[PDB]
RNA sequence: GGUGGCAAUGGCUAACCUUUUAUCUGGGCAGCCGAAGCGAAAGCAACAUGUGCGCAGCCUUUUGGCGAGGCACGACGUAU
RNA sequence: GAGUGUGACAGUCACUUAGAUGUACGCCAAAAGACCGGAACAUGUCCCUGAGUACCGUGCGUUGGAUAUCGUGCGUGAAUCUGGGGGGCACCAACCUCCAAAACUAAAUACUCCUUGAGACCGAUAGCGAAAUAGUAGGGUGACCGAACGCUGAAAAGUACCCCGAGAAGGGAGGUGCAAAGUGCCUGAAACCUGAUAGUGAUGGAACGAUACGGCAUGAAAGGAUCUCUGGCAUGAAGGA
RNA sequence: UUAUGCUAUCAGGUGGAUGGCUCGGCUCAAGAGCUUAUGAAGGACGUGCCAAGCUGCGAUAAGCCCGGGGUAGGUG
C-alpha cells in the first residue's frame, strides 16, 4: 500500500487496530474453510469439493492444431507468396503439414479453388472446399 | 475543458495525444464542428479502451470512397476490397499495406483535420 | 602508489594510511627546480635530509633552507628556518609537507642517489 | 532529410542523406522508460547481513516486573532483537534478493532510441537540454575525424565546429556535490557535453575520451542513456559519415 | 487500474551467446499467452453479418435519414 | 579531466591515472624426436559374456509415483545368444528397444576462510557484537550470554614568568593560536541545574490555552511609510432610528 | 528589596543531541582454494631498557640468516 499516505493515520486503513493480526483475520490460511465458513467463497472462486471424470495419459491423448477454411481461403495468397503454398493452373495447393495444422475445420467461406492436403477434415470443411471447386487430400 | 478534462489530459504521456486533444478542441470551437470535440473526448478516455479496429470491420461497413476516422489503431486482420480513406491514430504494418494496395489512404487525425475542418461526411469507427 | 583499480576514497586512504615504509619513501617527493628537472630528466624527487629546498606554500613561502630531518611515518620534513616559537620562547621546528616545497640543490653524498631519483 | 558534412576545419564539404532513424517523432515518455530501465538494470544488490540484530537468545520477562514485554538478554535487562530495541534488527530492510531490473520490450526500446537520435537534430531540444553550441544540427563530420589520435586534434575540430564551448562548460561546471556521495566515491557532479558517434572502433575513441563531459562511442554501443542523459533528450552529438551510413536500419 | 510498444501476416522472449568487466548493442522461436469450442472420455467441431432497435457523429427540409461501437434476435458447434 | 593526499575547492604540488616496462621460483606451452599399437571382411551341432544376483511374495519407510517411485527387513529365487531385461496392473501375442547384477572418467556446477573490484547500501543508539588494548570488560558451576567507548590544532605553537593556595590540585593575571579548539579537547541541542533580566506576586481557584480589550516591558536586522494615529468630505449593501 | 514562588528570554553549568568528517561495516561480482606426525589450527606461559593490554615472536623470543626490490632513515 501507499505507506506515505498513511503516515499519521495510526491504523493505516485497517479499521480497528485490533484488525490485521494474523490468519484469524482472514479466516485461516490459504483456501481453508471451504466446507465450513468459506463455502460460498469456495463456490464463487471455483474451489468447491468434489472430483469429476478421469484423465487419459498424455502419451496416448493428443490435441490437433486446427485452421478453418475461411482462414485458409482468405489468406491463401499470403501463403503462396510466403512459400507455404503454390498455384497450379489456378488452384491453390496448400499442405497443412508444413503449417503445423492437422485438422481443417469448416468455419468461414471458401471463394477459390483450394486443393488442401491435411491429416483430417471436418465434414463441413469437406463440403465447403469441394463446392468451391477444390478438393481435400488425406495424408497417408 | 474543466478539471475532469484536465485530469485526463495531464494523465497522458504521449505528446502527440496531448497536442491532438488540444487542437481538436480548438477546431471544434473554431470550425463549429462537434466531430472534433467528440474525437477529443474519445482520446481523453482511458487508453485501455482505445479503438483497435481490424480491416474486416471497415470492409464490412463501408462503401467506395468512404471516409473513416478511427480514434485508435487500425489492425490488419481481414481483407479490404474497396478503396477507403482512413484517418487513424496509428496503423499496423499489415493494415497500412492492405489499405494502400486496396487503393485507400492511410492518413492521420491531424491530416484529416487539415483536409476538411468541418468534418462533413466523416464517419467515426470504433 | 595507488592504481585506478580503486577509485574509492576509502581504499585510497587505507592504502596511504597502511602504506609500508618503502612506499612511504615515495610520499616524500617534491618538485625539482627547473635546472634540476632539466639535468635529471624527471619532474620530482624524494626530499632527503640535507638537500636545499624553497618553501612555496604556507606561512614560510620563499624561505630557502636545508632539510634538517625527515619522518616517513608522519610524511613531514623539517627545514632550517621554518620554526614555531613556543611559549617558553625557545625555537621549535614546524614540520612541513614535502609537496609544499621545491628542491633547489640535491645532496649527492650517496652514490646510489642518482638511480634512486630515476630508474 | 539531408545534412551537410563539415571537414576538420569546419567547412561543409558535401552532403549526406539522413537515415529514417532521424525523422522519428519526439517521445519523451518512451525515452524516460528506456533510460530508467537501463539505470535500474545497472543497479547492485545490497542489504544488511542475515541475522543482524537477531543473533541473541533474548527472551521476554513477562508480566509481574513492571517492565515492557520486549525480549531481554538472559543475564540482563537490556532489550534485544526487536526493531524498536537498540541494536535490534531492521524491520523491512533492503534485501540482496530484491530484483531491481526493469524490462522494456526491444521494439519500444528501439523506438525510444530512434526518438532520442532524432532529438539530436532539433536545436530547440539541444539548447533547452543545457548545451552551448553555435553549429547547425545535426552535425555530420567527414570520416577523417575518426583517424585523429590526439586530444589537441579533437580540440581543433570542436573549435572549428563551434562545439568546444560546451566542453568548456562541462569542465568548469564540474562541481563537488553535496552529501554522502563524496565519501562513497561520487565526489563530483559531472556535466555532459558532446557525444561523438563513430562508424567502428577507431583512434578517435581514445583521442576524444578525456575531454570533459564528452562521450565517444560507436553505433553498436549506442543506447538511450547516452542520447538522453537523465532521461532528457537533446544531446549535442557529432556523427561521422560512417556512423550515418551504419545507422540505416540500426533500430528499425 | 493509469500510461505505453507491437498486433492475427499476433505478442514477448527464457536460459544462453555477444560485455571490450554486471549497464549496454545485436542475437537467441525453446517455450508461454492469444488464435475454437463443447465433452468425464472417445470424439466431433461453429456467423469475415440474416434481421431489428438505436447512442455518438455526419447529413437534414429540424423532422427525419445513414448509423461504427452498444443492445435484442436469428442461425450455427458441441454435451446432455 | 579515475581518484586520494597536501594548512579551503588541484588534470599541471605529491602519490597516481592513461600507457608502457621488468621480474627469481614456478605454471601452461607450440615445432621436432622415443615408445605399447590400429581397422575391415569370410566361415560356425564351436567357446565366453558378472547369482543368493535379476525377478517374485510379504512388512515397513520414502516418493508425484497412482494395482504403475525408490530403498531395505524377512522369505523365495532364475536363464545363458535357440539367451536375458524394458515398453507406468498382471498375463498372452505382435512390434520397438536395450544387455544389468564389476570399474574409472575432464568440462560445464556449488560455496566463500581468503584476494581484488564495485556500490541509488550504513554513517558511530547506524553499519558486523566489535570504526576492534572486542567475543574484550562483565555475567553464568556449565552448556553459554555479552557491552560501552570515534574527532584539539595548519603546526604542540600542549600556556613561559608572576600572585594566591598545604599543594605536582585549583584559581587569578599573563601568554600561544585565524579561532581556546586547553588534552574523553570540532560543532555543542534539550531535559536538568545556577544566576540575571522583564512582567507579576503573601485576599487567592485549577487543562496552564483560544478570542477581544487594556497595563508594564520590548519593538537593531529581517515587517509597514497615504504605513500608524486622529479627523473631514463623497458613495454606501443588509439594516435603520 | 514581596519572601517562598509563577511565566518568558538571556548568561553559565551539566549533558552529549545535531551537523560535518570517517583507516570500519554490509552486500554483490570476479578470482583463488586445502592443510597437519618434517607435529597443524588452537591454547598456556614467556619475550621489550623504562612495557600493563593488544599485536608479533619462542629461551636465537616486537626477533636471526641468505637472495632480490627499495634507499635514507628505522626502532608495531
Ligand atoms: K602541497
Ligand atoms: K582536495
Ligand atoms: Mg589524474
Ligand atoms: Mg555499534
Ligand atoms: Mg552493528
Amino acid at each position: 500500500m501507499d505507506t506515505k499516505k498513511f503516515r499519521g493515520s495510526r491504523t493505516c486503513g485497517g479499521g480497528t487496530h485490533k484488525n490485521r493480526r494474523g490468519a484469524g483475520n482472514r479466516g485461516g490460511r490459504g483456501k481453508a474453510g471451504g466446507c465450513k465458513h468459506h463455502f460460498v467463497r469456495a463456490m464463487m472462486r471455483g474451489y468447491s469439493y468434489g472430483k469429476h471424470g478421469f484423465k487419459r495419459p498424455d502419451e496416448v491423448s493428443r490435441d490437433v492444431s486446427i485452421v478453418n477454411v475461411g482462414e485458409l481461403d482468405e489468406l491463401a495468397s499470403y501463403l503462396v507468396e510466403e512459400g507455404l503454398a503454390e498455384v497450379k493452373d489456378g488452384a491453390y495447393h496448400i499442405n497443412l503439414e508444413n503449417l503445423g495444422i492437422e485438422k481443417v475445420l469448416g468455419s468461414g467461406r471458401v471463394t477459390k479453388n483450394l486443393v488442401v492436403t491435411s491429416e483430417e477434415f471436418s465434414a463441413s470443411a469437406r463440403e465447403k472446399i469441394e463446392n468451391a471447386g477444390g478438393s481435400c487430400i488425406d495424408a497417408e | 475543458m474543466g478539471k475532469k478534462s484536465l485530469v485526463k489530459l495531464t494523465r497522458k504521456t504521449n505528446p502527440r495525444i496531448v497536442s491532438l486533444i488540444l487542437t481538436l478542441k480548438e477546431r471544434a470551437n473554431g470550425d463549429s464542428a462537434p466531430i472534433w470535440k467528440d474525437i477529443a473526448k474519445r482520446l481523453e478516455a482511458p487508453s485501455r479502451n482505445y479503438a483497435a479496429v481490424n480491416i474486416s470491420k471497415i470492409n464490412r461497413h463501408t462503401a467506395e470512397d468512404d471516409v473513416l476516422l478511427i480514434p485508435g489503431k487500425v489492425l490488419g486482420a481481414g481483407l479490404l476490397d474497396h478503396p477507403v480513406t482512413i484517418a487513424a491514430l496509428t496503423f499496423s504494418d499489415s493494415a497500412f499495406e492492405k489499405i494502400t494496395e486496396a487503393g485507400g489512404k492511410c492518413l492521420s487525425l491531424e491530416e484529416i483535420m487539415e483536409a476538411n475542418p468541418k468534418g462533413s461526411g466523416i464517419r467515426i469507427f470504433r | 602508489m595507488i592504481a585506478m583499480v580503486s577509485k574509492q576514497p576509502r581504499k585510497q586512504r587505507k592504502a596511504r594510511y597502511a602504506a609500508p615504509l618503502h612506499i612511504r619513501q615515495k610520499f616524500m617527493g617534491a618538485r625539482l627546480s627547473e635546472a634540476l628537472t632539466k639535468e635529471y630528466g624527471t619532474r620530482s624527487a624524494a626530499v632527503i635530509t640535507g638537500d636545499t629546498v624553497k618553501v612555496m606554500r604556507g606561512d614560510f613561502k620563499g624561505t630557502e633552507g636545508k632539510v634538517q630531518s625527515v619522518s616517513l611515518m608522519d610524511g613531514t620534513i623539517t627545514v632550517d628556518g621554518v620554526i614555531s616559537t613556543k611559549v617558553d620562547g625557545t625555537e621549535v621546528p614546524r614540520p612541513l609537507n614535502p609537496s609544499n616545497v621545491m628542491i633547489t640543490k640535491l645532496e649527492m653524498k650517496d652514490g646510489r642517489r642518482a638511480s634512486s631519483i630515476k630508474k | 532529410a539531408t545534412a551537410k558534412t563539415i571537414d576538420l576545419t569546419g567547412k561543409a564539404v558535401g552532403e549526406v542523406e539522413l537515415p529514417a532513424v532521424f525523422d522519428a517523432d519526439y517521445r519523451p515518455d518512451l525515452i524516460k522508460k528506456a533510460v530508467l530501465a537501463a539505470q535500474a538494470n545497472r543497479l547492485q544488490p545490497y542489504g544488511p547481513r542475515l541475522y543482524s540484530g537477531m543473533e541473541t537468545s533474548a527472551r521476554g520477562w513477562g508480566s509481574g516486573r513492571g517492565v515492557s514485554h520486549v525480549p531481554r538478554l538472559v543475564n540482563s535487562s537490556r532489550a534485544a532483537r526487536v526493531p524498536h530495541a537498540k541494536g535490534g534488527r531492521r524491520a523491512h530492510p533492503p534485501k540482496p534478493e530484491a530484483d531491481r531490473s526493469e524490462k522494456v520490450n526491444t521494439k519500444e526500446r528501439r523506438y525510444a532510441i530512434r526518438s532520442a537520435i532524432a532529438a539530436t537534430t532539433d536545436p530547440t531540444l539541444v539548447s533547452l537540454r543545457g548545451h552551448i553550441f553555435e553549429a547547425e544540427l545535426p552535425i555530420v563530420a567527414v570520416n577523417d575525424l575518426e583517424s585523429l589520435e590526439r586530444t589537441k586534434q579533437v580540440i581543433e575540430f570542436l573549435e572549428a565546429a563551434g562545439l568546444y564551448e560546451d566542453v568548456l562548460r562541462a569542465k568548469y561546471g564540474r562541481h563537488i556535490r553535496a552529501g554522502r556521495g563524496k565519501l562513497r566515491g561520487r565526489k563530483y557532479k559531472h556535466k555532459k557535453s558532446v557525444l561523438i558517434v563513430a562508424g567502428e572502433n577507431t583512434p578517435i575513441l581514445k583521442a576524444a575520451r578525456n575531454l570533459s563531459g564528452v562521450d565517444v562511442v560507436t553505433v553498436d554501443s549506442l543506447n538511450a542513456e547516452l542520447l538522453a542523459p537523465g532521461t532528457h533528450a537533446g544531446r549535442l552529438t557529432v556523427w561521422t559519415e560512417s556512423a550515418i551510413g551504419k545507422l540505416e536500419g540500426a533500430f528499425q
